[PDB]
């Protein structure tokens, strides 16, 4: 399958950082940092123009994942635990992103008898820890 | 054709191991099918925990315990044939229906 | 760790049409005896499956606790049902077996359809981190030496006490 | 665990020599033999008939303790490798693994299991 | 080095000691186990009682599972065993079966079912279930001279083996389209950066896996197995099934569809609801014409019964749970209370039809009485518990919009009045030559008795005293 | 620390103590374990980069991060970089380091060194499980420091 | 920056080259240029030993280039096209080696040709376009 | 251009190395037969196989030329489905395992980090074989014939097992040539059967039994009905047969001492063998034999030991055999491995 419907908003943010990996950008840092442990975020993944293909809120409860171990996109794992030269996300802070397509799946696509990702895309996200 | 040829195979395997736990007539052929359904679905286990899952195995071992789950229901259910052989003179399955 | 190379579809397609045939004579043969050999047969062909893939605990292991134990119970439990030689010609039992050969490949076509649209040899590239660590310097007895005790702790605590109740059952119940 | 390549030659190998021996010993045979040749050894002339000679009472209780005891292995196996790896903590677990069987194993030998 | 298996740790010392007693002992055992065991279980419950109002906290390398609903469900079985015991003790007693391995199987599966409740492991949910299984097909046919109760271990046997199969095999689907994941609550992370979610898979390893977990507390369409084997088997270990089977299996399945099944419930929802629509009127029809206790009970109190607790399941926003944990506080109760009155009948007599209930009233009035308010119970009538039940079971459930499965429950409620009248209207009568002589000879008259009055008015208190019991099932977040 | 082998693949020249029943594990070339006990000492493994001195491949506590950290670790690992140190024996410019990688029961550690010497890049490695580290410490790094090249 | 052309994914290699067949000229020329930029993505996964990857992907990875590169080839300029033959030799022989120095575990010959194989690669594309 | 494998047609495997263990395992037959037929019988007795040129080298392979051709039989009942089926499983349970088996001084023909695994594991399939074997005719003595052997073989691997593991966790791997290795430290003190007699006493004593020693107690009395399972088995058969018992008695001879003794070290230790002379020239060769050599002769002490064995004892009864097997190997082969953690614990 591919892209489907949604509806939301930005709340636009200042100019990204890239810091020489990703593209880096900060919304509103609050508590406090997040060891190797499973924490709880709600994401709102883009593509690179406009569309939207997926966002935690068109489910129920955010999904929970591990933020510490390798079993999210790097670029991710670099953006909110903390990337070199990057502070990490506090526990209640929001943070947005562009991922480059090398911190990405990378150049080829996740089939199901139709590509569910555009081969070799880049992708951007609005992740709020919670 | 390695990741792809052995699941084609899995299926191909458990419905029959289904299908000869249906049709069976003696308790022993029973059990056979049932051990084969349960070695068909470690089988469609392994070979996930080998393409992907090499850092940490998490099939390899749940192959070993559904091994062990398996000669252990392997034992008991031999263990009742023993009983009901001694109850009654024979083991024909489906002509025991005074439960119904 | 890897396989030779293009020799191996060809042991793949072997042992494919070996244990087809091994299923097919565990289900169709009506003496007793020779089901649990060809069953037997089945394990081993399904054993050298194992192998082939490079898991090689998982392979010897079931070619013992299996291929050995369980097969020689079953062959002494054989010793116990008398009575063979029943009906045969297409189907020998009744209509019942119709049925089952119908919904057995309704079953089939469903997962056999199923199977063949998702691109396993792409769901193995989004886990390219997966399989990328082997923890530094470690063989494949050792990984499952140490990773089946350092985080399955509760479950092997655990297999020993329904061991030790199914040996205790077994007793009670086969003695008279 | 690098090359089981020698491994499956020789598997290969040792499966082809018992056919080709058959069928070595059937090429160069005699086409004979057409006498009764449907009783076998040691037989009282022409013994033929019976059958319910089991005695499986005895010996099914020996293969199901045996088919017990045996899982205790496969799981040792892994154990008895990562002794020294990993610390002190396995063995204490497997302590009670096998004290577990141990146990069994008594409780097996006074209510009468292991006979004549 | 973790007390959160202690309330186990505790049950594995009695179970050693109850194992070291026979094989060192000679034959001071008889009463002597008895309450030895009902020490470790009270220990046990104990234990339990420390953990209330506790964290979330992941378990031995995040295993099994604690936290607060979880422990409900822990101490419920536990709670179940307690009162089921005294109940297995003297009815084994007098078949001059061994008790001591009876009491270890028991004393194994309530371990296993007690385990059970939590293992967010993927594993451990998957041997737990045998833990609990591989010791009940034991029991199931724990009577080995008589002829029924070894029907009731082949048709027990084989089809608890290929459900777990057919379980097991969606387990495995699952564990290949999840990029590799066994942590039940990191699934929904691993499903999504392997991106094959969506597609066709998943619509099977939840079919698969719902038909194996429908089995293990037998809806209508896969009710088969369960009639036969409770009048196979010795009726402590029905009822000791017909409790906590029912109480684990429900534990694990809100638990497996909640958790790591955010995105299908559109798909789910549905699926159960289908069942429980069948669940209610298949096992009510054929419990009117029953003539058999032990198979009646089978139909009402657990082919229909197993309905209004799911009722919920489709329809939660986290405001029904605690609806759930009440309704089975009272199914239990309401439950055991006539599973011990018909072991005590059945003892005092040794007859199981419907047919010999009759002028039991006059012999004995109190075992009637007590058995009357049970059954009523089960009927759902106002005054009594199970109406309570059925009600906020219900407010809460039309109170989330689906309005075609209130109406169908209430409706073979009604249904299922019939029997429950049926055999009241066969206790009063005093129709001298119509009474068979078996309950013409009933010397009338400990545990069992103190079992049965403790546990009949709990089926009648709690319907009116239901405001702590509620205040206290509200604060399940799982 | 007492035997001396060039391991005739006319590069390295480095130091092995005592028995070492000498495996071959996957760096090819050489390999050297002991028999009591697992994760035992040096393997050493080729590669080529035809870059120049080490000195190019960026500033030193950089370089040695982008590795320690990403390549000689796994994401079910702690690493720890203690020490480190530049050679320059004869212009190569080694660099030697001493680095752990705790795991949830492994904790190995490591006496890790490079070269860039016209063999492009090919290292060094040294370990023993944790629970006896401490005691040969000083046995291990005069193993690493005998790497030269030719 | 919109979505891209997933462009005959889509099956589990039983579907494709058994079942559903097609492939057009030019076409072929997708494969060919994205097995460059695709096999230059296990330069990390050489580095550290992960000899369960650099298996199945090379194999894939050739069983797909050793199609296209006698499709693709007839398609090229006709008039002058040896070379585009001459290059095939090298562009399937280095690889038909490297899957021998994985299958055996090397290091030093395994990432000398992991470097020898990619090199070749950009220029048989490069007579295509 | 690489149409379909330039270079992987068939030329990546060689059969020489296999071939020559083959012959070397039939000459070693050849070697222990006549051990065998020249010292049991010949302890007060006449000579052995004599008058077969010099002496009986050449009677074995005469033995076994004879039994190729001796028209087989195929009895009536029980046909091809399984009676050529039989002794394959057999014969390959223990060719098989001549894989991971060392010899000397890097010999080994693949590590296989699971090697004595894969031994233990290969060793329980023989009694499917014997069953199928002794079940593929009809009458008895070839039933329970088989059946008592097929049965009392199962009450002894659980010893081999908690022998074997008693000496893995001393090593500290599974493959013999580093079982060797962390036994070639001290010449012959850090030799394992001194190290732990207690297991190496099991081994030994179930290593009787695991080969069919003895399958029959007396030179009159017969395999415990007329025959051990291999009655109708006439020609080609009953030397497949013959070959499996001789070489399941080679195996366990060849595991014991590579196991328990220093494998190819010498009664000093192997690394020895080259300090104490500042250089070496040509030690290939001599290093080579001197493996074959050196290790050879230890599983030739428990051939002769074996032998002697066969006319010193009378073979128990299979109303014994599980006793023994039971309630006597059991726990002291638990015992040892409960002692060997603790001493293995520092």
């Amino acid at each position: 399958a591919r892209a489907a419907l949604e509806l939301h908003r930005s709340l636009c943010p200042l100019l990204v950082s890239p810091r020489e990996l990703e593209f880096l950008q900060v919304r509103d840092p609050s508590f406090c940092s997040v060891s190797m442990v499973v924490t709880q975020i709600h994401y709102t993944a883009r593509f690179p123009d406009g569309t939207v293909f997926d966002s935690s809120y068109k489910r129920g409860r955010p999904l929970t994942m591990r933020i510490g171990a390798g079993k999210i996109l790097r670029g991710l794992q670099q953006g909110i635990g903390g990337g070199g030269g990057v502070t990490p996300m506090l526990v209640g802070g929001k943070r947005k992103l562009m991922i480059p397509p090398i911190l990405a799946y990378g150049p080829e696509p996740a089939g199901c008898f139709s590509e569910a990702v555009f081969a070799q895309a880049e992708m951007n996200f609005c992740a709020l820890a919670a | 054709m390695m990741f792809e040829h052995v699941l084609f195979l899995s299926v191909y395997l458990f419905s029959i191991g289904i299908y000869g736990l249906i049709t069976s007539r003696n308790m022993v052929r029973a059990l056979i099918c049932l051990e084969l359904i349960l070695n068909s679905i470690n089988l469609n286990l392994v070979t996930f925990s080998d393409l992907f899952d090499s850092r940490q195995l998490k099939g390899d071992i749940f192959a070993i315990f559904v091994i062990a789950l398996a000669a252990a229901e392997a034992a008991i259910g031999l263990s009742i044939l023993s009983s009901i052989h001694r109850n009654r003179k024979s083991t024909r399955i489906n002509q025991s229906n005074l439960l119904n | 760790m890897d396989l030779p190379g293009p020799i191996h579809e060809i042991l793949m397609l072997f042992g494919e049409f070996i244990l087809l045939l091994g299923g097919l004579g565990v289900v169709l043969l009506t003496n007793p005896i020779y089901s649990a050999f060809s069953l037997g047969l089945v394990l081993v062909c399904i054993s050298l499956f194992y192998f082939l893939l490079n898991s090689y605990f998982v392979a010897v292991a079931q070619l013992l606790i299996y291929v050995g134990a369980i097969n020689v119970l079953i062959i002494f439990a054989v010793m116990f049902v008398n009575g063979s030689e029943w009906s045969k010609d297409k189907n020998y039992w009744t209509i019942g077996d119709g049925f089952t050969s119908l919904v057995c490949i309704t079953f089939v076509f469903s997962l056999m359809t199923t199977i063949p649209d998702t691109s396993w040899y792409g769901i193995l590239w989004t886990t390219r981190s997966n399989q990328i660590v082997e923890q530094g310097l470690i063989n494949n007895v050792q990984q499952i030496g140490i990773h089946l005790a350092t985080d399955f702790y509760l479950p092997f605590e655990l297999i020993s006490i329904i061991l030790l109740v199914s040996l205790i059952g077994a007793i009670t119940m086969a003695r008279q | 665990l690098h090359e089981y390549d020698i491994f499956w030659t020789f598997l290969i190998i040792a499966s082809l020599i018992p056919i080709l021996a058959f069928s070595i010993s059937g090429l160069l045979a005699p086409v004979s033999e057409g006498p009764e040749k449907l009783s076998s050894y040691e037989s009282g002339i022409e013994p033929m008939g019976g059958a319910w000679v089991q005695f499986r009472i005895r010996y099914y209780m020996f293969a199901l303790v045996f088919v017990v005891f045996d899982v205790e292995t496969v799981f040792l196996y892994p154990w008895a490798m990562s002794f020294d790896v990993l610390g002190v903590s396995v063995f204490i677990e497997a302590l009670i693994f096998v004290l577990i069987l141990v146990v069994g194993l008594v409780y097996a030998w006074r209510k009468g299991a292991l006979e004549w | 080095n973790g007390s959160f298996i202690f309330p186990e740790c505790i049950l594995i010392f009695g179970l050693i000691l109850l194992l070291m007693i026979d094989s060192t002992s000679d034959q001071k055992d008889r009463p002597w186990f008895y309450f030895i065991s009902s020490t470790s279980l009270v220990i046990s419950i104990t234990a339990l009682l420390f953990r209330w109002r506790e964290e979330p906290i992941i378990s031995f390398s995040g295993n099994f599972q604690t936290n607060n609903f979880n422990e409900i469900f822990q101490f419920l079985i536990l709670l179940c065993s307690t009162l089921c015991i005294p109940l297995s003790v003297e009815y084994i007693e007098c078949t001059e079966m061994a008790i001591t391995e009876f009491l270890l199987f028991v004393l194994t599966a309530t371990l296993g079912g007690m385990f059970l409740c939590g293992a967010n492991d993927l594993i451990t949910i998957f041997v737990a279930p045998e833990c609990f299984s591989l010791c009940s097909y034991l029991l199931s046919g724990y009577t080995k001279r008589d002829l029924r109760s070894n029907e009731a271990t082949m048709k027990y046997l084989l089809m608890g083996g290929a459900s777990s199969s057919i379980l097991v095999h969606g387990f495995s689907w699952l564990y290949g389209s999840s990029g590799g994941e066994i942590e039940l609550q990191e699934i929904v992370n691993g499903l999504i950066n392997t991106q094959m979610y969506n597609s066709p898979g998943i619509s099977i390893a939840l079919i698969s896996i719902t038909v194996g977990l429908g089995f293990k507390l037998s809806p209508a369409p896969f009710h088969q197995w369960t009639p036969d084997v409770y009048e196979g088997s010795p009726t402590p270990v029905v009822a000791f099934l017909s409790v906590t089977s029912k109480v684990a299996a429900s534990a694990s399945a809100t638990r497996i569809l909640d958790i790591p099944f955010y995105f299908s419930s559109n798909e789910w929802h549905l699926l159960l609801e289908i069942l429980a629509i069948l669940s209610m009127i298949l096992g009510n029809l054929l419990a009117i014409t029953q003539t058999s206790m032990k198979r009646m009970l089978a139909y009402s109190s657990i082919g229909q019964i197993g309905y209004v607790i799911i009722g919920i399941i489709v329809g939660d926003s986290n405001d029904g749970y605690a609806s759930m944990i009440t309704y089975m506080l009272f199914y239990i109760s309401m439950n055991l209370g006539t599973f011990a009155c018909i072991v005590l009948f059945g003892l005092r007599t040794g007859t199981d039809n419907i047919r010999d209930y009759a002028g039991l009233y006059m012999k004995d009035p109190f075992l009637a009485l007590s058995l009357a308010l049970c059954l009523l119970s089960l009927g759902g009538l106002p005054p009594l518990a199970g109406f309570f039940g059925k009600l906020y079971l219900f407010w809460c459930g039309w109170q989330a919009g689906l309005y075609f499965l209130v109406s169908i429950g209430l409706l073979t409620s009604v249904l299922s009045i019939y029997y429950y009248l049926k055999i009241i209207k066969l206790l009063m009568t005093g129709r001298n030559q119509e009474i068979t002589p078996y309950v013409r000879n009933y010397r009338r008259s400990n545990s069992i008795e103190l079992s049965m009055t403790v546990c009949v008015i709990a089926s009648t208190i709690p319907g009116i005293s239901m405001n702590p019991i509620l205040a206290i099932a509200q604060d399940t977040l799982f | 620390n007492y035997r001396s082998y060039v391991d005739a693949n006319d590069g390295y020249s480095y130091l092995y103590p005592a028995d070492w029943r000498d495996f071959d594990f996957l760096g090819h070339d050489s390999a050297f374990k002991d028999r009591n006990v697992q994760l035992q000492s040096v393997r050493v493994a080729f590669i080529p980069t035809q870059k120049t001195d080490i000195r190019d491949l960026g500033p030193m506590d950089e370089a040695i991060f982008n590795l320690v950290n990403e390549v000689y670790a796994a994401p079910n690992q702690i690493p720890t970089i203690y020490e480190m140190q530049e050679r320059t024996v004869d212009g190569r410019n080694y660099w030697t380091f001493e680095y752990d990688l705790e795991a949830p029961g492994y904790g190995v550690s490591a006496f890790a060194t490079i070269a860039i010497g016209n063999g492009r890049y090919y290292t060094l490695i040294v370990t023993a499980n944790e629970r006896r580290w401490s005691r040969l410490r000083n046995k291990l790094k005069v193993v690493a420091d005998s790497f030269k090249i030719s | 920056p919109p979505g891209t052309v997933p462009r005959w994914g889509t099956r589990s290699y039983v579907r494709e080259r058994f079942f559903e067949p097609g492939l057009t000229t030019e076409e072929a020329a997708a494969r060919i240029r994205q097995t460059a930029e695709g096999m230059r993505t296990l330069r990390p996964m050489l580095e550290t030993m992960s000899w369960k990857y650099v298996l199945f992907y090379v194999r894939l990875k050739s069983k797909y280039l050793d199609l296209d590169l006698t499709t693709a080839m007839a398609g090229v300029p006709e008039p002058r096209r040896p070379e585009y033959v001459l290059v095939a030799n090298e562009l399937v022989d280095n690889m038909t080696e490297f899957d021998r120095f994985v299958r055996t575990p090397k290091v030093y010959e395994s990432y000398l040709y992991y470097e020898k194989t990619l090199k070749s690669l950009d220029d048989v594309a490069e007579f295509l376009g | 251009s690489k149409l379909e494998l330039l270079k992987e047609v068939y030329g990546l495997i060689s059969i020489l190395p296999i071939l020559t263990l083959l012959l070397g395992i039939t000459i070693e037959v050849l070697v222990i037969v006549w051990l065998e037929r020249e010292i049991s019988a010949s302890i007060q007795q006449r000579i052995g196989p004599e008058y077969a040129g010099p002496l009986g080298l050449l009677q074995a392979i005469a033995d076994g030329t004879k039994l190729l051709f001796k028209e087989d039989i195929l009895p009536s009942r029980g046909d091809i489905s399984l009676f050529s089926i039989g002794p394959s499983i057999a014969v390959i349970s223990v060719l098989l395992s001549f894989l991971v088996i060392p010899l000397g001084y890097h010999f080994v023909l693949a590590d296989l980090s699971i090697g004595v695994f894969l031994w233990i594991a290969i060793s329980s399939i023989a009694p499917i074989g014997l069953l199928m074997a002794g079940y593929s005719s009809n009458n008895k003595y070839s039933f329970l014939g088989g059946l008592r052997a097929a049965a009392q073989s199962i009450s002894y691997e659980i010893p081999l097992t908690f022998c074997v593991l008693a000496i893995s966790l001393l090593s500290n791997s599974l493959s013999t040539v580093d079982i060797v290795e962390a036994q070639s430290k001290y010449g012959f003190f850090g030799w394992n059967i001194w190290r732990q007699p207690i297991g190496f006493l099991v081994f030994l004593i179930s290593s009787l039994a695991e080969c069919e020693r003895l399958p029959f107690d007396l030179p009159e009395a017969e395999e415990e009905l007329v025959a051990g399972y291999q009655t109708e088995y006439s020609g080609i058969k009953y030397g497949l047969f013959y070959l499996v018992s001789y070489l399941n008695l080679l195996v366990s001879s060849l595991f014991v001492t590579v196991l328990y003794l220093g494998g190819w070290n010498f009664s000093i230790p192997y690394i020895s063998f080259f300090d104490f002379f500042q250089m070496n020239k040509a030690v290939g060769i001599l290093e080579m034999t001197m493996g074959i050599f050196i290790t050879l002769t230890k599983a030739y002490l428990f051939l002769f030991i074996s032998i002697t064995i066969r006319w010193t004892l009378p073979r128990m009864r299979m109303d014994q055999l599980l006793n023994l097997g039971w309630k006597f190997l059991l726990p002291i082969s638990l015992g040892n491995l409960l002692l060997t953690t603790s001493f293995q614990l520092v």
